[PDB]
RNA sequence: GAAACCAAAGUCUUUGGGUUCCGGGGGGAGUAUGGUUGCAAAGCUGAAACUUAAAGGAAUUGACGGAAGGGCACCACCAGG
């Protein structure tokens, strides 16, 4: 039998304590995997057992808990267990453009939008879920949809105002057999 | 090979003009194999279909 | 008719510049892009509205002018007059649904046929769709004439106008009898195979798109509907056109076919389905271009103050208020 | 050395020839704009009318 | 306080704590010319003639979005007569 452990940072502990029953239940019910949380090592330790139905169910679980730890909502992350092709392509915000201080803060700002509107609008059009950790952009969706989303997010951080960005991406969505 | 079908649930209307009905298909081959298919015409819950190809699966995701 | 032949060119072309970018073009913009004469263009516009050249629009805030159906027609004929193709007007006119046929005569006196596209969404889009129609039709007209086809000869295209060779006759739909039905049938059947050889299917090859010249020669017109042979239903549109002619000659002239052409030949012919260093002379030109742009920008802002309609509405209510007090 | 040093000194001489040539054009356009400014302002005062 | 805003941008027609620089409708123009500094590129200082009823700052409704979501119509479509 084999195992995979994934870390959890201190800012993500209290959600992992709250949502714990919503996390371990789908891991243990229809996947049939042993799961515990090592408080010493601060890792979610998941295992195979005798009750494990199939191989790669371990990998389904690994991706699920990873998604939750990155910041994705449990209901959204659950999709990784059921669906085949969903990926979390993540990149630093400073990968696209070298930005310092106040410029980076405005940069984060316009990915999000006022009331998080821009963030949600891309999530709608690209059929993805995006998460902004302070200086990281984690996106979750289909591969074609990720490559779409990474471009819109990217344009926003290298300047292009939200108004131009929506116009570009809605044309791209129309061609991709959506 | 020709396989007969059931209707488990009528989901919604697909198609350009709203002509196609998206329908949950149970098999009459005893298997609980639930494949979602698109039908042309009027289909109510409890209909029995004649699918030409059973290997096909309609627009999921 | 065309009497005025100076300022009318510049003003009407200036409308066409604004028509490509925006809907209704304001009178402020017109004079700036027609800088040759200043001030006296507003009386020219009042002469243009006398004819069906331009239409006035004062809805709520939008104040200006848009080009009409007939006004767009005059612009092409004015360009064809400078190319020495059109001089006088022939009166034999076949008014259709998609296009109008006008007889034109040159300097020589030789009569030619002119096609004017009348597509009839706002009128701005309708006069842009007619532009793409003529450029597409002239493209096929050049492509077929060069490749031995019995089509009218392409001469010149201007925006929506197409000048063609004058083939005078009657359409196949209004023909009672043909002296030799068999020879005409075999001629028409060859032309479907001819197009298929060049990788083309007519699509709507009927009796409504064929003209006989003295009951000897079959002439083909109207080409915006043509499709490629790479299409999945290539043989279907091929067979439908064959059966349309097969039945027609059996219906009208009572001729039964002995030859049944159903050959797929792609492609033995051309694929037509695709169809100190800087000299002072330069310094002068560059300085001139800078100085004109500074003057043109200032004239725009002077013309933008024309609002005259806003001042007229405000004055009417003030007279009513003072009298009632 | 001598190979790189001569190659760099050739590019220095190209740029020195270049900004002399750029300054010469900057005075040529400045002298031509100023005389065309007068010849346009001349029309405003006189030689513009009807009769 | 025109105001967004500002515990300073407050203690201003109930106007004076000391003190330096600096703006006077917009352009022309931060241009010419002179001086000076600079190897150069340039920097500092720095006009006029002439032209123009405006150039602008704050706030506010939303005619129009080639913006997005809904909803409806055989004077729309779909399956048809």
């Amino acid at each position: 039998e084999e195992t995979r452990k994934i870390p959890v940072p201190a800012n993500r502990y209290t959600p992992l304590k709250e949502n714990w029953m919503k996390i371990f239940t789908p891991i243990v019910e229809h996947l049939g995997l042993q799961i515990r949380f090592n408080l010493k090592s601060r890792n979610v330790e998941i295992r195979t057992c005798k009750e494990t139905k199939d191989v790669s169910a371990l990998t389904k679980a690994a991706d699920f808990v990873k998604a939750f730890i990155l910041g994705f909502q449990v209901e959204d992350a659950l999709a990784l267990i059921r669906l085949d092709d969903l990926f979390l392509e993540s990149f630093e915000i400073t990968d696209v453009k070298p930005l310092k201080g106040d410029h980076l803060s405005r940069a984060i700002g316009r990915i999000a939008g006022k009331g998080g509107k821009t963030k949600f609008t891309i999530e709608n059009v690209t059929r993805t879920r995006i998460v902004l950790a302070d200086v990281k952009v984690h996106i979750l969706g289909s591969f074609q949809n990720i490559k779409m989303a990474r471009t819109a997010i990217c344009n926003l951080i290298l300047g292009n105002p939200p108004s131009k960005v929506y116009g570009n991406i809605r044309a791209v969505a129309s061609r991709s057999a959506d | 090979p020709i396989k007969l079908a059931r209707v488990t649930k009528v989901l919604g209307r697909t198609g350009s003009q709203g002509q196609c009905t998206q329908v949950r298909v149970e098999f009459m081959d005893d298997t609980s194999r639930s494949i979602i298919r698109n039908v042309k015409g009027p289909v109510r819950e409890g209909d029995v279909l004649t699918l030409l190809e059973s290997e096909r699966e309609a627009r999921r995701l | 008719l065309r009497y005025m032949s100076r300022d009318d060119f510049r003003v009407l072309t200036a409308v066409e510049m604004g028509m490509k970018n925006h809907e209704i073009v304001p009178g402020s913009l017109i004079a700036s892009i027609a800088s040759l004469k200043h001030g006296g263009c507003n009386k020219v516009l009042r002469e243009l509205v006398k004819h069906k050249l331009i239409a006035w629009e004062r809805t709520k805030t939008v104040q200006g002018y848009r080009l009409t159906n007939a006004g767009y027609d005059y612009l092409a004929l004015k360009t064809l007059s400078s190319r020495q193709v059109v001089e006088s007007v022939g009166n034999q006119m076949g008014v259709g649904k998609e296009s109008d046929i006008y007889i034109v005569a040159n300097e020589e006196g030789q009569q030619f046929a002119l096609k004017l596209h009348r597509l009839g969404r706002h009128n701005v889009s309708w006069l842009y769709l007619s532009r793409l129609s003529a450029m597409k039709e002239f493209a096929y007209m050049k492509a077929l004439y060069e490749r031995k086809f019995p089509v009218p000869k392409p001469i010149d295209y201007n925006r929506h106008a197409v000048v063609m060779e004058l083939i005078n006759g009657y359409p196949l739909c209004q023909i009672h009898h043909v002296e030799d039905p068999a020879s005409v049938y075999d001629e028409a059947m060859e032309l479907i195979v001819k197009l298929a050889n060049h990788g083309l299917i007519h699509g709507d090859f009927n009796e409504f798109n064929l003209i006989l010249d003295e009951s000897d020669h079959i002439t083909m017109i109207d080409f915006p509907q043509m499709v490629s042979t790479s299409h999945p239903n290539a043989e279907w549109y091929f067979d439908r056109d064959v059966k349309c002619i097969k039945d027609f000659f059996m219906k009208r002239f009572s001729y039964e076919s002995e030859l049944f052409p159903t050959f797929k030949d792609i492609r033995r012919e051309d694929t037509l389905d695709v169809e100190s260093t800087i000299p002072p002379e330069l310094v002068k030109q560059k300085v001139k271009r800078q100085l004109t742009k500074q003057q043109k920008s200032a004239v725009r802002r002077r013309l933008q103050k024309g609002a005259n309609i806003f001042t007229k509405q405000r004055r009417e209510n003030m007279q009513n208020i003072k009298s009632s007090l | 050395k001598e190979d790189k040093r001569a190659r760099k000194q050739a590019i220095k001489e190209e740029r020195k020839e270049r900004r002399v040539e750029k300054k010469a054009n900057k005075l040529a356009f400045k002298l031509e704009k100023r005389r065309q400014e007068k010849e346009l302002l001349n029309l405003k005062k006189n030689v513009e009318g009807l009769k």
